[PDB]
């Protein structure tokens, strides 16, 4: 059993042109997350010798 | 056998023994065993997760 947490800043930029149009914007913002996981198994091993 | 000196009543007629050693052999008492094997084995583990 388990559950991870995962931070996360970033900015992106992108910049449009055109034959009259120009412009560049940003941005900006951040992101979490919260997991919760399980796990179960069933196993065999016959080993001869 | 009685050697000729001695065969006057007043000389003794006696032997006298001595023993030497020619050789001495020594041999030491110890067991020692050497022991081979070889081994195959097969394991087929089917597991479930």
């Amino acid at each position: 059993t388990s559950r991870t947490h995962t931070s996360e800043v970033h900015g992106n930029a992108e910049v449009h042109a055109s034959f009259f149009d120009i412009g560049g914007s940003v941005s900006a913002g951040f992101s979490n997350s919260n997991s919760s996981t399980v796990a179960i198994d069933h196993s065999l091993s016959l080993a001869g010798e | 056998n009685v050697s000729p000196e001695a065969r006057h009543p007043l000389v003794a007629a006696y032997p006298i023994v001595h023993v030497d050693m020619e050789n001495i052999i020594l041999s030491k008492n110890e067991d020692q065993s050497t022991q081979n094997t070889d081994s195959q084995t097969r394991t087929i583990s089917k597991n479930t997760s």
